[PDB]
């Protein structure tokens, strides 16, 4: 039971959630020809999550690939775990998007979307009984954040009932990567707050810190990025996929950090973070794991969480492990440091474990934070916007695809609404 | 500003220990033990009270102001069965003619005022008709409509984006509009109620007045809310029960905003999710802001319904402490 | 005979009855197939084979597809293990009311065709959690059921309690409130314990360091075992589930003992130590060996009931009973000066092998009622105040058939509650 659909649209979304799959594969003892070659029954029980099966044990992720642009998803094919996708899955365009959520949201991506929707329903008609979907995109472009969150809304449209929870890499006001990349965001945000139950939050100016710091990486490829992603993303859903002491679901998180509707953007986290040579100064204890996701060099948002407080706080450990060993650390961290930590909750972190460590880690945790502090980010964007539409820079591009000024100041009103309501819970 | 108009109404229990008592017509008295508890309102009809009484009370000065420019609205909160439907339309074919609710009577009372302001003023008058249906908008007024949304304006009015406005030059062809969309809204049958109605129904009246020039416009929100609902007792399942499941959360937002509102309203740091539920969004103005507001919370007497009777006194008693700032909607 | 009944509801349950099933087999000679007043928890088939009197039920799959793997899997006929679609979502109002009401009947189906087998059906065993979303409503539902087909017959609840400081879910007090609001008018009794004693029990009296789920469920099944044994074996001074009822419940709503198991020692330990019957006692009576944070002193003992297993002499009970009533710091009620009951079984517990336990000739189970657990749940209604103050994590719970007024009316008859607690100790 309980089985996901996973959609990459536009050029980040669709080579993270490559990543993605790669990893996946590795954990479940899928090759790239799609047969299993694992050691343990426990790998193949719960497959369904994310795979269907095909005569002479073919294994196939319930993948949908979508771009406007052939270019990705070509490259993406030519790639060592490309050959796994069932050809029907990909959906594509061969107009450009431009960076603009108006191509993606009014104009080509509308041209594409019901195919994208048929493939979609037969996914979920070979459903045992489907629990979510999964998508990947930034937020930035015109694919991801037009295109896709033009595809979320159909979705919850269609699945009103069931889980939506996004992985969307956002601006880093530091160093932005697009021009009219604060416009792109915004007007994402404005229907992710709205059509989304759970969106994790990663920047990359974040991931970057992480990998000179912990990693000790010189020179970080977009292929180690994706990496850190993808690990967050598989220690999110690994309780769905295997068993444990105390167990999570998808529903059951979002049921743990979410005390408001619209207050659903997660700081992600990982833990073991460290170089190969900074791995034999340490062992690998439940309070060392703790230490390390709470650090904020070991975030993933751009924020110290030390400027604001934790709403909500869902670890998900990995491992043969004590569980009063856990909790009394938790405890103890939360002792220690009660400022950060909103008083209105009691006991302001849950603990999922699960019975199963990654391949080649005796220990691993997975951290999801859902702190009051990443109201900064929406500020910078906010500002960042609002600047550029003063002198209504950029807009003719805009305008011409139909879109008006009234919209993009309810979406600055809605970004506003939502630093308010943290600020109240602060 | 000026505090929302607040109105409590007994419905008659169908043909006996009552609980609540009328001690005037500001006063009422609930029967809770061991300890009393006393409620006072704009005022409280009891269940003899006539349709037309409850027009005359309630909705006539909201009429006369939305002439003078004024948004206005109405709308019916309570439990379910508790009267709201019969309160604002009536009775759907029952008697039937004098026991026509606040909706029919507001267009015919409208329409003789400006037929008598008639006599180089004009007026245009405009209706809409939807519901909010499980957080999503139907048009009653088109059945093929879909993709129905909310969007913010200048006009600070929310509207529904693609929503059919009718022109309606009398009290007549309103009541066409009216007879059509009434049809259109969702009901279904519960253990409470046969006659449950499954969405919130939002009758929209647009006033445009032109002395040339100087332009006025009210818009007039009459709104039949869906009542809470508990399982047990209506015995609701499956597609009825995801609409009680929506009732409530809405219903629930509604009373989180008016709560909100009356930290704020007394010196205090407060926000109104006013667009957690589309109800909220739409009735944004209704609600603190921009228009002159009448609550009327129907209630049914009898020891059964004691903790619902309780839960909808208590959201109006709140309510009565909103103030609205509601200012003539004017052009030159 | 006397025979009963075991139903073992959420994840937390499941483990537990495990364990306890384990040491069942363990103590009565059943192998892992089934083959060799052992009636009262195992039906004979044609030949060979025993069936567990048994019933198990999780809305999660994954909790039971690790019971149909295990070792002890051939031990249980498949009409029993019952599984759902989607699991509760730490949500009552999913266990209750949404998916609830459609597997229950099932359930109840399986139950009536288990006391048809049961010549003297004595009573049933359901074993849950107070925390989780399965054993809040589920729990109570199954009950309200049991008590419209039977009523008469007797009904025991095991329920892990929410531990005062350390805590695992974020909505464990509204669940743990609702689930006293319908189980409190239903279930005559209810043995409750919760982990963070247990764990302080384990790292003071068995020097255990790791403080891990299994080894602690083991002492929850020990403790079963011994509130069994009266049925299950012989022994002077026996004892009836009815009897505990009309002992343990001085007011039909006040109904909620505390356990505790002693001896609680090491293989070292052991030695260095005679184990007296008196000394036994004495550790029972302790503040710290009590199974939930809760100071005896703070208070007084309403009705206490205790179960002496093994090697025991009646004389030397009363001697140490007189002993205990001598001293005048452990209070007792005004108006019940009988406060006690004595129960001897001659079988003595029998440890599983790999476990926390050694052999120990003389042990005891003590079930206690007292006003100074209303502190416990003072402490519950705080926190629940705490959180509906803002009323957060309540948008999972409405969308499921729920109402406001419902949390007032059970907050008030938790004070209610407290209020006869207060009368009582006064
Ligand atoms: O990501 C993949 N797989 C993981 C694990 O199952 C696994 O085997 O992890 C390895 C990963 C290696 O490379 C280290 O990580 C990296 O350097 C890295 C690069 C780019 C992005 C992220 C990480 C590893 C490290 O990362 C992980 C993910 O474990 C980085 O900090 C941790 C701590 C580890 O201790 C470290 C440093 C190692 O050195 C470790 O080596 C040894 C000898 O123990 C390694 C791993 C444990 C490593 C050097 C080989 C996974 C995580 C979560 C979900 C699923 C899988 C993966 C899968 C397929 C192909 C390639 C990688
Ligand atoms: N003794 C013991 N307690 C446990 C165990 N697992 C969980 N608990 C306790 O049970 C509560 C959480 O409830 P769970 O039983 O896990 O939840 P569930 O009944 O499975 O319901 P859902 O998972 O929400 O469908 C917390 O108070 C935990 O401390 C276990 O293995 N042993
Ligand atoms: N004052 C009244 N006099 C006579 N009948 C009434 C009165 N109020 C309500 N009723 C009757 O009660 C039934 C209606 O319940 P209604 O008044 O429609 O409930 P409701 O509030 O719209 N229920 P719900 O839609 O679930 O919130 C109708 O058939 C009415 O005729
Ligand atoms: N992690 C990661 N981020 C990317 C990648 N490619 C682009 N981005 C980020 O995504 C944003 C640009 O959006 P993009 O997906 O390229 O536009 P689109 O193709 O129109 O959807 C910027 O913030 C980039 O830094 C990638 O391969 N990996
Ligand atoms: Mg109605
Ligand atoms: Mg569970």
């Amino acid at each position: 039971m309980r089985e996901i659909v996973h959609i990459q649209a536009g050029q980040c979304g669709n080579q993270i959630g490559a990543k993605f799959w790669e990893v996946i594969s590795d954990e479940h003892g899928i090759d790239p020809t799609g047969s299993y070659h694992g050691d343990s029954d426990l790998q193949l029980e719960r497959i369904n999550v994310y795979y269907n099966e095909a005569a002479g044990n073919k294994y196939v992720p319930r993948a949908i690939l979508v771009d406007l642009e052939p270019g990705t998803m070509d490259s993406v094919r030519s790639g060592p775990f490309g050959q796994i996708f069932r050809p029907d899955n990909f959906v594509f365009g061969q107009s450009g998007a431009g960076n603009n959520w108006a191509k993606g949201h009014y104009t080509e991506g509308a041209e594409l979307v019901d195919s994208v929707l048929d493939v979609v329903r037969k996914e979920s008609e070979s459903c045992d009984c489907l629990q979510g979907f999964q998508l990947t995109h930034s937020l930035g472009g015109g694919t991801g954040s037009g295109m896709g969150t033009l595809l979320i809304s159909k979705i919850r449209e269609e699945y009103p009932d069931r889980i939506m929870n996004t992985f969307s890499v956002v601006p880093s006001p530091k160093v932005s990567d697009t021009v009219v990349e604060p416009y792109n965001a915004t007007l994402s945000v404005h229907q992710l707050v709205e059509n989304t139950d759970e969106t994790y939050c990663i920047d990359n100016e974040a991931l970057y810190d992480i990998c000179f710091r912990t990693l000790k990486l010189t020179t970080p490829t977009y292929g180690d990025l994706n990496h850190l992603v993808s690990a967050t993303m598989s220690g999110v859903t690994t309780c769905l996929r295997f068993p444990g002491q105390l167990n999570a679901d998808l529903r059951k998180l979002a049921v743990n950090m979410v005390p408001f509707p619209r207050l659903h953007f997660f700081m992600p986290g990982f833990a073991p973070l460290t170089s190969r040579g900074s791995q034999q100064y340490r062992a690998l204890t439940v309070p060392e794991l703790t230490q390390q996701m709470f650090d904020a060099k070991n975030m993933m948002a751009a924020c110290d969480p030390r400027h604001g407080r934790y709403l909500t706080v869902a670890a998900v450990f990995r491992g043969r492990m004590s569980m009063k060993e856990v909790d009394e650390q938790m405890l103890n961290v939360q002792n220690k440091n009660s400022s950060y930590f909103v008083e209105w909750i009691p006991n302001n972190v849950k603990t999922a474990v699960c019975d199963i460590p990654p391949r080649g880690l005796k220990m691993s945790a997975t951290f999801i934070g859902n702190s009051t502090a990443i109201q900064e980010l929406f500020k910078r964007i906010s500002e960042q916007f609002t600047a550029m539409f003063r002198r209504k820079a950029f807009l003719h591009w805009y305008t011409g695809e139909g879109m008006d000024e009234m919209e993009f100041t309810e979406a600055e009103s809605n970004m506003n609404d939502l630093v308010s309501e943290y600020q109240q819970y602060q | 500003g000026d505090a929302i108009k607040v109105f409590v109404r007994i419905r008659p229990p169908a043909e006996q220990n009552l609980s609540l008592s009328v001690l005037s017509s500001t006063s009422l008295r609930l029967h809770s033990n061991p300890e009393p508890k006393t409620f006072t309102f704009d005022h409280v009809a009891d269940v003899d009270t006539t349709q037309e009484s409850v027009f005359a009370t309630v909705a006539k000065s909201i009429v006369e102001s939305c002439m003078s420019g004024y948004n206005g609205t109405i709308f019916a909160y309570g439990q379910t069965g508790s009267g709201k439907t019969f309160t604002m339309m009536g009775p759907s074919e029952s008697f039937s003619h004098n026991l026509r609710g606040v909706i029919p009577r507001s267009f015919e009372y409208l329409f003789s005022l400006i037929d008598r302001e008639k006599e180089g003023k004009s007026f245009l008058s405009k209706c809409s008709f939807i519901e909010i249906y499980n957080e999503q908008i139907y048009d009653l007024l088109d059945s093929a409509s879909a993709g129905l949304y909310l969007r913010e304006h200048i006009k600070k009015g929310v509207f529904v984006v693609g929503a059919v406005e009718q022109v309606v030059t009398s009290a007549a062809e309103a009541y066409q509009v009216l007879s059509g969309g009434w049809r259109n809204r969702r009901v279904a049958s519960t253990s409470m109620n046969r006659e449950s109605s499954r969405s919130h129904a939002v009758f929209t009246i647009t006033i445009e007045s032109m002395e040339k020039v100087n332009i006025r416009t009210s818009l007039l929100n009459l709104v039949d809310l869906a009542g809470s609902e508990r399982q047990k007792d209506t015995h609701a399942e499956g597609m009825r029960l995801k609409e009680a499941g929506n009732i409530n959360r809405s219903l629930s937002t509604l009373g989180q905003v008016i709560t909100a509102l009356v930290d704020v309203g007394n010196g205090k740091q407060r926000h109104v999710s006013y667009r957690d539920s589309k109800l909220t969004f739409l009735l944004r103005d209704s609600l603190g802001g921009n228009a002159k507001t009448a609550i009327i919370a129907n209630v049914h007497p009898g020891s059964r319904s004691f903790g619902e009777t309780l839960s909808t006194l208590n959201f109006a008693q709140r309510a009565k402490l909103i103030k609205n700032k509601a200012v003539v909607n004017e052009d030159t | 005979m006397r025979e009963c009944i075991s139903i073992h509801v959420g994840q937390a349950g499941v483990q537990i009855g495990n364990a306890c099933w384990e040491l069942y087999c363990l103590e009565h000679g059943i192998q892992p197939d089934g083959q060799m007043s052992f009636n009262t928890f195992f039906s004979e088939t044609g030949a060979g084979k025993h069936v567990p009197r048994a019933v198990f039920v999780d809305l999660e799959p994954t909790v039971i597809d690790e019971v149909r793997t295990g070792t002890y899997r051939q031990l249980f006929h498949p009409e029993q293990l019952i599984t759902g679609k989607e699991d509760a979502a730490n949500n009552y109002a999913r266990g209750h009311y949404t998916i609830g009401k459609e597997i229950i009947d099932l359930v109840l189906d399986r139950i009536r065709k288990l006391a048809d087998q049961c010549t003297g059906l004595q009573g049933f065993l359901v074993f849950h959690s107070f925390g989780g979303g399965t054993g809040s409503g589920f729990t109570s539902l199954l009950m309200e059921r049991l008590s419209v087909d039977y009523g008469k017959k007797s009904k025991l609840e095991f329920s892990i309690y929410p531990a005062p400081q350390v805590s695992t879910a974020v909505v464990e007090p509204y669940n743990s409130i609702l689930t006293t609001h319908t189980t409190l008018e239903h279930s005559d009794c209810a043995f409750m314990v919760d982990n963070e004693a247990i764990y302080d029990i384990c790292r003071r009296n068995l020097d255990i360091e790791r403080p891990t789920y299994t080894n602690l469920n083991r002492l929850i099944s020990q403790i079963v075992s011994s509130i069994t044994a009266s049925l299950r074996f012989d022994g002077a001074l026996n004892v009836d589930l009815t009897e505990f009822q009309t002992n343990l419940v001085p007011y039909p709503r006040i109904h909620f003992p505390l356990a505790t198991y002693a001896p609680v020692i090491s293989a070292e330990k052991a030695y260095h130590e005679q184990l007296s019957v008196a000394e036994i006692t004495n550790a029972c009576f302790e503040p710290a060996n009590q199974m939930v944070k809760c100071d005896p002193r703070h208070g007084k003992y309403m009705a206490c009931c205790l179960l002496y297993r093994g090697d025991v002499v009646p004389k030397d009970v009363n001697a140490a009973i007189a002993t205990i009533k001598t001293k005048r710091t452990i209070q007792f009620v005004d108006w019940c000066p009988t406060g006690f009951k004595v129960g001897i079984n001659y079988q003595p517990p029998t440890v599983v092998p790999g476990g926390d336990l050694a052999k120990v000739q003389r042990a005891v189970c003590m079930l206690s009622n007292t006003t100074a657990i209303a502190e416990a749940w003072a402490r519950l209604d705080h926190k629940f105040d705490l959180m509906y103050a803002k009323r957060a994590f309540v948008h999972w719970y409405v969308g499921e058939g729920m109402e406001e007024g419902e949390f007032s009316e059970a907050r008030e008859d938790m004070a209610a509650l407290e209020k006869d607690y207060e009368e009582v100790g006064v």
